[PDB]
């Protein structure tokens, strides 16, 4: 591949430069010792992120404020990176944004099934997943009104067309099912879009990483299977994204599995996920493998997949920042090193 | 029990924080108005301590367990269990306070 | 009295409600009112908190515990006023989002005074 410079060479270069300002392992360790909130803020100011720590007063300076500043930096950098690009890179960024927009639309669903004064949701909606019709859905009250505000003038319409008949949700949890249903539809759309419009090596990288994410969603669903009276295994197969690496040998068997014994046994059919179902923790190892995959995709250095790599790598970095800030400011030193810093 | 409501309550709060980190966002908005009666209740107090009918609340878990569980990632159940343990600590502290008043 | 469930309303931090409703919570489906009213984390005046406290601890007949965030060190006088009896609401002051269980807690203040 050589054509990539013609359309996203500048975008790739600036995204790589943004990657180079990640959390230095020594710097992160030094910040970890600086358990004091002010000391941690000073250390983070010493980090490449800049003078964000001095933007807010030390009085309100907390782990929540630190994560808010990190989210603001994420949103602004991602806004610049998508605004400076066009074409295939523009659509890729659009999709990335839709990933969080699914969750933001799910939050917008809250307040429709039960009146909830959507102003707080609008003020609290995740910025990276901003939707153009989000205020339009905010005004809509009835289920059909919100559905029209989402099936029309909102880009997520194909997902709400592949499922969500009348969007009643009288016996289907939004976050547990409806959010997972739209998430699965998004995962399928992403996978086929990568397979049909993204060149290699980014094509193969995107296929592998999307399979990883779909497998993560399937594993979470399987873990949540045993704690629900609803979500029958007939629905669980529907609940799965119907795509990914484990599909179909491990995905179908896990979906048919209902007892806890099926859960772990199913992950053993695949070599990559061996041990996650039998040791450690689901989410922590999920983030570990995701960061490793992001580094692997960033190694290619001349692919569209590098944008997704930096997205997910420094999403893991923001998760690590949350972990460290919480465990340091509020004094839980035992798992301060649970954060991943192999970037 | 007050210094437990410092330490152990911090531990349960960080259980919630780890669950949020797994979910990547504050699940508090979803948890809001999740269920009418979560899996816990306070039974009527009844006891007689040192000749006085001190009313220590013997709270017990609701039979309809996990009425608002099963949402998000796998850490939700662990956070629910940690919250139930902290709530048992809370019932103990409330019973001790009711004794310290009566 | 009868059985009931806890509530947590003190405007310092409502994240305690998020961290506790996973195991223990309270809403009134018959009354269509969430008994575990949020604290808004400082987004509401103390008048609404006082009104909710009066409704829960002086209008509700069903008796159970109640929780309060770091605002318990701010509304100590009202806490002493409503804490005259263990029922209907025996108050409590969890730490919430910051370590906020000093000697300034009203129950701890009474314990120290009688200590």
């Amino acid at each position: 591949g050589v054509y990539f410079n013609i359309d996203n060479g500048f975008i790739e270069g600036v995204v790589r430069g943004y990657r180079n300002g990640l959390l230095s392992n020594n710097q992160y360790i030094n910040l970890t010792q600086c358990d004091t909130l002010e000391d941690l803020k000073l250390q983070l100011s010493s980090t490449d992120y800049g003078n964000f720590l001095s933007s807010v007063s030390s009085e309100s300076l907390t782990t929540s404020l630190i994560q808010e500043y990190a989210s603001s930096k994420l949103y602004h950098e991602f806004n610049y990176i998508r605004d400076q690009s066009s074409g295939s890179t523009r659509k890729f960024m659009d999709y990335i944004t839709y990933g969080y927009m699914i969750d933001n639309v799910a939050l917008m669903i809250t307040g429709t099934i039960h009146d909830r004064d959507k102003g707080e949701i609008l003020q609290r909606c995740h910025p990276l997943g901003w939707f153009d019709t989000l205020p339009t859905l905010s005004v809509a009250t009835d289920l059909e009104s919100l559905y029209e505000t989402v099936l029309v003038d909102t880009p997520l319409a194909p997902y709400f067309k592949n499922c969500f008949d009348t969007a009643e949700e009288l016996d289907d949890m939004n976050i547990e099912i409806i959010r997972n249903k739209l998430y699965k539809a998004y995962l399928e759309d992403f996978y086929n879009f990568v397979t049909e419009e993204i060149p290699e090596p980014a094509k193969e990288c995107m296929q592998t990483l999307l399979g990883f994410e779909a497998d993560r969603r399937s594993i979470n669903i399987a873990l949540n299977s045993l704690q629900s009276s609803d979500i029958d295994p007939d629905l669980k197969s529907d609940l799965l994204p119907n795509i990914g690496k484990l599909y179909p040998l491990a995905t179908f068997h896990l979906a048919q599995a209902q007892d806890f014994e099926g859960v772990r046994a199913a992950l053993a059919n695949v070599y990559e996920y061996r041990g996650f179902l039998e040791t450690g923790n689901l989410e922590d190892h999920f983030y570990q493998l995701e960061m490793e995959l992001c580094r692997d995709a960033f190694t290619q250095q001349f692919a569209i997949s590098t944008v997704w790599a930096w997205m997910k790598s420094k999403e893991q970095e923001v998760r690590n920042i949350t972990w460290i800030a919480e465990c340091i400011a509020q004094n839980q030193r035992e798992r301060i090193n649970n954060y991943i810093s192999v970037y | 029990a007050k210094q437990k409501m410092g330490r152990v309550m911090q531990t349960a709060a960080f259980s919630l924080a780890e669950v949020s980190y797994a979910t990547g966002e504050n699940i508090g908005y979803q948890v809001q108005e999740s269920v009418s009666t979560a899996r816990f209740k306070v039974r009527a107090r009844q006891e007689n301590v040192s000749g006085v009918y001190l009313s220590q609340f013997e709270s017990y878990i609701d039979p309809e367990i996990n009425d608002f569980r099963l949402t998000g990632l796998g850490r939700g159940g662990q956070q629910v269990q940690r919250a139930k343990e902290i709530y048992s600590r809370a019932v103990e502290t409330l019973v001790e306070l009711a004794s310290l008043q009566t | 009295a009868e059985k009931r469930t806890l509530i947590a309303v003190i405007a310092d931090e409502d994240t305690t409600t998020g961290l506790l409703l996973a195991g223990i919570g309270q809403i009134t489906p018959e009354t269509q009112e969430k008994n575990f009213f949020v604290y808004q984390e400082g987004k509401t005046t103390k008048e609404e908190i006082t009104d909710k406290f009066n409704h829960f601890t002086e209008e509700r007949d069903d008796i159970a515990i109640l929780l309060i965030n770091q605002h318990i060190a701010e509304n100590i006088r009202a806490r002493v006023d409503s804490f005259t009896n263990a029922f209907p609401a025996i108050l409590e002051i969890p730490s919430k989002d910051h370590p906020y269980d000093p000697e300034k807690d009203s129950v701890l203040k009474r314990v120290r005074k009688l200590f």
